[PDB]
């Protein structure tokens, strides 16, 4: 259901960071968050917990 | 009590039929009739035939 | 609880009896307002740590 | 099931979609805030009102006839904290002893030695 | 069902306590106050205020 | 027009959060003080988006 | 094989069975087989029936051929996902439309794969198992005392009877009589003790002796032959003595069948060949067999009246579930049988086609639609509940709903021992029906219905000397064997008969579903094929180690997992143990095993796949359910079915009334290994909120919580809300149709208050339109009286999708869907997964919020007070764990009984930087000064339960009044008014609040009636103008009074009168006092 | 998907979509000398509480 | 320019009125949505 712009908790942006993350996994085989600059758990949990449904929604036709 | 309730009246001769506010009808803008507005008619009909067997 | 609860000796039970419905009814809000405020600043909590027993 | 399951209150129109009641008047109705709902009725005659304020006012109800003792005390936070604040170890300095006296509405306007 | 107790100028919603309300108050959502009324006869003490409330 | 699987106001939200420049934000006026019915260059920034 | 291994096995399970096995498995059994046996039994008519055809989904509509139908459509168009039925009738033929079960076999879904489905718009994740009648998704609910079994009950001190044994009997296939056998035992434990039994249709009772001679056994001792199996048991025999004397007066089969009142004697026989213990068989030449039963019965009676066997355990789950498949059965018959004797009338008029295949189509629909099995007609004497409206609040909601059980109405509600493994201990509704509604564990499954003979045969050819010819003394300790409740002879040395059948099942030559129990301690052999026996799976132990002392399964089978669950069973590595068989096995918990932190832990035949499998859908999502007060888990077990999330992905193409989607979901920071099969990680029920258990403004008091506005804005816990008002264009066989237009004036007036302007000329809105207040959503007319639909008064939003469509009757079908984003508000309810429910009291922002040096601030602030007495500690743990999983990126396991401890996690949290217990320093958002205390600050999962304030807030002052009563109307939706019921009366009366209470009148009823000063009645013809008052019959116009009473009461009286009682109303006391 | 946005001034009070802050660290007197706190502990505050 | 109803699958702009049947320029599947509005909808960014 898409990535959440900015973290609820503190506010730091986080929209861009989605692809960077989902990438540093598939390839660089990796911590990811830490380098993506996601320090304190508030924003941490943001990314590390997103379940991107939009993908499946997108699998629908018209 | 000879005035208000005599033993005999425990048997009904002439039946008191209650009015609309009692057994309102609910039309769909189509029929729509209350429950009692039926067993009154069921009774009414069971009365008609009776008499038409005694004449 | 013993000194300010819905109890017998209750400072409340007493303030009602001695001052009246009104005075005592106000008494709540005050004892409240002061305390609630204070707590707002002194803080208070609970966590698993409150439920663990000494090592031995 | 109580004489106190119904009490007359002073109306305070406020925002947001909910009946906002005082804590100490919690146990009489026996409510909590996990979703609990409350019914409100509005007097209509000049006496109807009076009858509501002279016998059903919450203040008149503080001492319950069923157990000849009050029936509303200080719950949760206020209680728990009132305890702390009392200990010999609990001390407060001027800056706060002031903002504290201010919160008491009836305050005589005199800071105690 | 209908006599010893009936549905009756009434409202109901969700409660949440407020630590800044005199013991005897009860915060009512604007919405509700703007719904429930109170028949106050016109009197030379409140005419002025009423004619305002009405406008 | 919007055929995305996301709803109108869902995207609407999103953009509310997208960070815009605000350097010389101080030399702009609050739509509430600007004497223009609704909005204008002197108090707003309009944007387009086609996908 | 370690613990972490058993998981792959379980994975192996769902890869093959799937969460809804039961439903489907039981359906196919009705279609495939059952359905046939039913049509072929008492068919042939003085015209026979043969094989029957069951085609796939079809839609026979006038103005089109027969469109091959699909789920997602019938849904939108409100149709019926059923197919045709044909039968090779003898002198090919159509007979009814059968509602298929989604995801079954005749349902196209059964095959289509991932991509395949996405195209049918059908959400892949939908596990199906439900029917789709007239639109809405209907779920058949399991209905839980088994039959054909012997029970012995002690009957209270006050009763002419001591003990009694019963056996409910019914033909498993054929009519199915419901007449039970009573083998009483008069004479209390004292008086100088006979034995009499009750037979079907017999007025009084008969003394067992006669029942025997009347059967075919005429001499004594030959009678005692059958009852007692040990000439050296004088006690029992003694008991029988007095009984023999009872019948000593009837000395043969002639008289035997007589005393049962040439005309009478003949009837005697009947009640013995078709009524007496009718199971076994109602043939003829088997008299002998029934006799050994009535003997085995009279035995069971005494076996207790002599304190050797307890009174039968009424709630031993093993001896108690009619799933979907079965239901259609007993239902179909009731139907096809009315068709049977219907086809009999056409044949009884032809003094020289007819089969109305609508009784099997429409009959089926009625039931499945409402929930009333038994027909329709003047027969409400049925059961409502069967078949409901499938939940769609959340995914875990739907799963749960399907895995549900019922139980027609202080001991049953209990969680029995027998319940272990088969039913979830926690998930079960509060109040009302509590314990009468059970949910299945993850591993449980229901039997289906195998065949007896391939095992009856397989027996009387491996040591089973048939009952027919029995000799109690030559065969002393002869272990008697039963088959589905029938006695098919005994067996000599059984030890082997046993460990042969058991070897037969493990290779898979006697269905893994059958039950075989050996009760040495009584010498008997239980055989069960039955349909409705709950069973679970276990690892087999067998001391089969010529290398030691061990689970047949090994780490080679594991890593080997063309190797399904079907093979794990075809190799005798796992067994299906029903509740009955369970009784005689020994189960080991932890496979392996069987530190000053973990919980202290205290012949084997089987091991437990995993203890955390005794849980069902509900608890499976609860973190550390093994750390909370059980009664709490039971609550969360309910609130889950009320949180928000995603119930399917196709939702964007669904036209269902009400549905909610949480803007942004979030799989939990802590999870159950079980969640993996509950697709929970892909369909979460909540978000991970940055909790903070502390006191603050004092607005988080009494279960009300503080929620950080700031993040509420960044979209936290926001959710979309859908709705679908729908309408049709009714017609009449008499060409008079309705209309969908944008009506105004035009001679009628019959119109609404709101606006119609947002209505294009097609009588519809566009999907862009922002509707509100009451705005007419649809425009319809009746030839101009209005039938247009208005947006519910409390609501509003935006139109989201309109659609026009045909009806079977070529009518204009149109549904409308409205969307709205719902924002969390100072009142909406929330809760974690620990019965830790609470509503919003206020909302502060970041500044106002308390905080920690890091910056991190709470999203939620719940009160420390909701912890001490709730006892739910796991809550406290999920937080800690999740505060680590937050920092570590690794998923935090909270799963049930594992090897994770509070001491451990705390060490992991110290490696990252924060206090080993969670607590953190915080500075009061208003002053910046530190908090004298520390707080339990840590990320915890929170479900946003439905129930938002603005859907409840209601206030009324003189609104729509009722008709009959004239009092207000009920419900907030119809603008009703809150009731001032009795209890509210009482109080006011306690207050002595006389007037206010009187003010029952001003705020409700009230009414001016005109009484007669003479016959105190409401007769008076008061024409209120010309004053004329009157009341002929009493002929008055002068003495009349007016009164003010509650119309409900005016009515009380009119009512009493029409019942002939006269409530006279008098305005003056005459009786004095 | 076709939009058209209009941006405006405003602040974090009016809405979070404004405040440019987003998390802010704050600490003082790391060694509790002012005693504005009472450390929780099982045996030793100092060892159990991160420096 | 202009559109009335659409089809649940082969999203092809149709357009009809009373009695003109309720199907599509091919696919029998008699569904059909009533395509968006012309009058723009205005939203708030909160
Ligand atoms: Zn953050
Ligand atoms: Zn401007
Ligand atoms: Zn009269
Ligand atoms: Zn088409």
């Amino acid at each position: 259901m898409i990535i959440p712009v900015r973290c609820f908790s503190c506010g730091k942006v986080v929209g861009d960071k989605w692809d960077a993350y989902l990438r540093l996994l598939e390839e660089g085989k990796q911590d990811a968050l830490d380098e993506l600059k996601l320090k304190r758990y508030c924003c941490r949990r943001m990314v590390l917990t997103h379940v991107d449904l939009i993908e499946k929604f997108l699998r629908y036709n018209p | 009590n000879e005035d208000y309730a005599r033993p005999e009246w425990m048997i009904i001769t002439v039946l008191p039929v209650p009015p609309p506010q009692v057994r309102p009808s609910i039309a769909m803008d189509t029929q729509g009739q209350d429950d009692l507005t039926h067993k009154l008619s069921d009774i009414l009909k069971a009365n008609i035939n009776v008499q038409k067997l005694e004449m | 609880k013993k000194t300010v609860g819905s109890g017998g000796g209750g400072l409340i039970h007493t303030v009602m009896r001695e001052k009246g419905p009104k005075i005592c009814a106000e008494l709540f809000g005050n004892i409240q307002k002061v305390v609630n405020y204070w707590l707002l600043h002194n803080g208070f909590s609970i966590g698993i740590g409150d439920a663990i027993a000494d090592a031995s | 099931l109580h004489k106190m399951s119904m009490m007359a209150h002073r109306v305070k129109v406020m925002p947001y979609s909910t009946f906002r009641l005082n804590l100490s008047v919690t146990s009489p109705y026996n409510a909590d805030f996990d979703g609990d709902e409350m019914n409100l009725h509005v007097p209509q005659s000049e006496e109807t009102r009076a009858e509501l304020s002279q016998l059903c006012a919450v203040p008149l109800q503080i001492v319950s006839p069923q157990s000849n003792k009050p029936v509303m005390g200080i719950v949760q936070d206020t209680l728990c904290g009132v305890r702390k604040m009392t200990l010999r170890d609990t001390f407060i300095e001027y800056e706060q002893v002031m903002n504290m006296l201010f919160w008491v509405p009836s305050w005589d306007g005199v800071v105690p030695q | 069902g209908n006599l010893m107790g009936k549905r009756v100028f009434s409202a109901r919603t969700v409660i949440s306590g407020d630590p800044n309300l005199e013991l005897d108050q009860v915060g009512v959502p604007i919405s509700i106050a703007k719904t429930l009324s109170y028949p106050e006869t016109v009197t030379q003490y409140n005419i002025h205020r009423l004619t305002e409330y009405v406008r | 027009m919007n055929t995305s699987v996301l709803a109108d106001e869902f995207i609407s939200h999103r953009l509310g959060l997208i960070p815009l420049v605000s350097e010389d934000v101080e030399e702009m006026k609050y739509s509430r003080d600007c004497t223009c019915e609704d909005y204008c260059d002197e108090c707003s920034v309009v944007l387009e988006l086609s996908a | 094989i370690t613990t972490e291994d058993c998981w792959t096995v379980i994975s192996a399970f769902f890869e093959e069975k799937g969460l809804v096995s039961q439903q489907l498995d039981s359906f196919d059994e009705f279609m495939e087989t059952s359905i046939q046996d039913l049509v072929w039994e008492e068919p042939r008519l003085i015209i026979r029936f043969g094989k029957i055809y069951l085609s796939r989904p079809t839609m026979t509509e006038a103005d089109g051929t027969t469109h091959a139908m699909f789920p997602q459509e019938a849904r939108l168009r409100n149709l019926t996902y059923s197919s045709p039925v044909y039968l090779d009738m003898e002198k090919k033929v159509h007979i009814g439309k059968v509602p298929i079960m989604l995801r079954s076999k005749f349902c196209s879904l059964r095959t289509l794969d991932e991509v395949d489905l996405y195209k049918m718009k059908e959400c892949p994740y939908d596990m199906g198992g439900y029917f789709v009648i007239n639109g809405s998704e209907k779920v058949l609910i399991a209905q839980e005392s088994a039959a054909n079994i012997v029970q012995v009950f002690k009957k209270a001190a006050p009763s002419p009877i001591s003990h009694v044994a019963e056996i409910r009997s019914a033909l498993e296939k054929g009519s199915r009589l419901i007449s039970t056998m009573q083998i009483k035992l008069y004479g209390r434990e004292d008086k100088g003790r006979t034995i009499k039994a009750t037979l079907p249709y017999v007025k009084q009772d008969i003394p067992i002796v006669i029942v025997f001679r009347a059967l075919g056994v005429v001499p004594d001792g030959e009678i005692l032959q059958h009852i007692c199996y040990d000439e050296n048991d004088w006690q029992m025999l003694e008991m029988l003595k007095p009984c023999i004397e009872e019948g000593f007066v009837i000395q043969d089969k002639e008289v035997a069948l007589d005393f049962i009142g040439e005309k009478r004697i003949q009837y005697a026989k009947d009640i013995l060949q078709k009524e007496l213990l009718p199971h076994i068989t109602q043939e003829e030449g088997f008299e002998t067999r029934k006799t050994f039963f009535l003997g085995y019965m009279v035995n069971r009676l005494l076996l207790c009246a002599l304190e050797r066997k307890d009174q039968d355990d009424r709630d031993h789950f093993g001896k108690k579930l009619d799933l979907a498949g079965p239901l259609l059965a007993n239902l179909f018959r009731i139907l096809f049988r009315k068709l049977t004797r219907e086809i009999y009338r056409y044949m009884q008029r032809c003094i020289e086609l007819a089969v109305k295949s609508t009784t099997i189509t429409s009959g089926l629909k009625y039931s499945l639609a409402t929930g009333n099995w038994g027909e329709q007609k003047k027969a409400m004497s049925s059961r409502a509940g069967v078949s409901q409206v499938l939940n769609r609040y959340t995914y875990s909601s739907t799963l749960s709903h399907l895995r549900r059980t019922n139980t027609p109405i202080a001991k049953p509600r209990q969680l029995h021992n027998t319940h272990w493994g088969l039913v979830c201990p926690a998930e079960t509704p509060e109040g009302q029906a509590c314990g009468l509604v059970k949910n299945l564990s993850l591993l449980s499954g229901i039997s289906i219905g195998s065949p007896s003979e391939p095992i009856i045969n397989f027996l009387e050819e491996w040591g089973m000397e048939p009952l027919e010819d029995y000799d109690p003394a030559q065969h002393t300790k002869s272990t008697r064997i039963f088959v589905n409740g029938v006695w098919t002879g005994i067996h000599r040395d059984p030890s082997m008969l046993v460990s042969t059948m058991r070897d037969l099942r493990r290779s898979g030559a006697i269905s893994p579903e059958v039950s075989i129990i050996r009760d040495i301690r009584e010498r008997e052999f239980k055989i069960f094929t039955d349909v409705g026996r709950v069973y679970r799976p276990l690892f087999i132990v067998e001391d089969d180690e010529s290398k030691d002392n061990e689970l047949r399964i090994t780490k080679e089978h594991i890593r080997k997992i063309v190797y399904g669950w079907s093979s794990l069973v075809t190799s005798g590595v796992i067994e299906y143990v029903d509740g009955e068989e369970e009784e005689t096995i020994m189960i080991a918990m932890t496979p392996e095993d069987l530190d000053t932190a973990k919980r202290i832990k205290p012949t084997f035949t089987h091991c437990e796949i995993h203890p955390s499998m005794i849980l069902g859908v509900a608890a499976s999502i609860i973190p550390f359910p093994d750390h909370n007060q059980s009664p709490r888990n039971t609550y969360q077990s309910a609130m889950g079915k009320q949180a928000m999330g995603v119930f399917l992905t196709n939702y964007n193409v669904r036209m269902d009334t009400m549905a909610n989607i949480l803007y942004y979901p979030q799989k939990p920071l802590a999870k159950t290994q079980a969640m993996e099969y509950l697709k929970f990680r892909e369909l979460p029920a909540g978000q991970n909120a940055i909790v903070a258990i502390a006191c603050y403004s004092g607005y988080n008091q009494e279960d009300s919580m503080i929620m950080n506005q700031s993040s509420i804005d960044r979209g936290l816990f926001r959710s979309l809300f859908f709705r679908s008002y729908m309408d049709q264009e009714k017609r009449f066989g008499i060409s008079i149709v309705e209309e969908f237009e944008k009506p105004t004036r035009a001679t009628t007036l019959r119109l609404k208050h709101g606006t119609y302007e947002k209505l294009d000329e097609d009588g519809l809105i566009a999907p862009g339109v922002r509707v509100s207040g009451d705005d007419i959503i649809i425009g319809k007319t009746t030839p101009k009286r209005d039938a247009s639909t208005p947006l519910r008064s409390t609501e509003n939003g935006i139109v989201d999708q309109v659609l026009l469509t045909t009806n079977q009757e070529g009518l204009k079908f149109v549904k409308v869907r409205m969307r709205t984003t719902k924002v969390p508000q100072i009142g909406d309810k929330f809760a974690s997964r620990h019965g830790q429910k609470g509503t919003i009291g206020v909302t502060y922002r970041h500044e106002d919020m308390p905080f920690s040096a890091e910056g991190i601030v709470p999203d939620l602030i719940i009160n420390p007070h909701a912890i001490p007495s709730r006892m739910t500690v796991a809550h406290l743990i999920e937080c800690l764990l999740s505060k680590v999983g937050s920092i570590r990126g690794y998923e935090g396991d909270a799963t049930p009984f594992t090897d994770l401890t509070v001491d451990a996690v705390s060490n992991l949290l110290r490696d990252n930087g924060y206090q080993s217990r969670g607590f953190e320093v915080m500075y009061n958002g208003h002053t910046g000064k530190k908090l004298m205390a520390q707080v339990f600050f840590g990320p915890t999962y929170y479900q946003r339960l439905r129930h938002m304030v603005d859907d409840k807030i209601h206030a009324r002052a003189r609104g729509p009044v009722q008709v009959l009563t004239r009092q207000p109307v009920e419900g907030r939706s119809r603008d009703g008014g809150l009731r001032f019921g009795e209890m509210e009366r009482d109080c006011m009366i306690a207050h002595g609040a006389a007037g206010f209470l009187k003010e029952l009148m001003e705020a409700s009823d009230a009414f001016r009636v005109h009484v007669c000063g003479i016959c105190g009645l409401m007769s008076v013809i008061a024409n209120l103008k010309k004053n004329q008052f009157e009341c002929r019959s009493c002929k008055n116009k002068t003495n009349i009074y007016q009164l003010h009473i509650p119309y409900a009461a005016k009515l009380l009286f009119q009512e009493l009168m029409a019942m002939n009682i006269a409530p006279r109303l008098y305005t003056e006391r005459s009786g004095v006092s | 998907l076709n939009i058209r946005c209009i941006a405006k001034k405003g602040i974090a009070k009016e809405h979070a979509k404004w405040s440019p802050c987003s998390a802010i660290a704050f600490e003082y007197d790391p060694h509790n000398k002012l005693k504005h706190t009472d450390f929780w502990f099982e045996v030793d505050a100092k060892k159990e509480w991160p420096d | 320019y202009g559109v009335k109803y659409t089809c649940g699958a082969c999203a092809h702009n149709f357009s009809l009125n009373k009695s003109d049947p309720v199907r599509c320029k091919e696919c029998g599947h008699r569904v059909i949505y009533k395509a968006r509005t012309k009058r723009m909808s205005k939203f708030l960014t909160t």
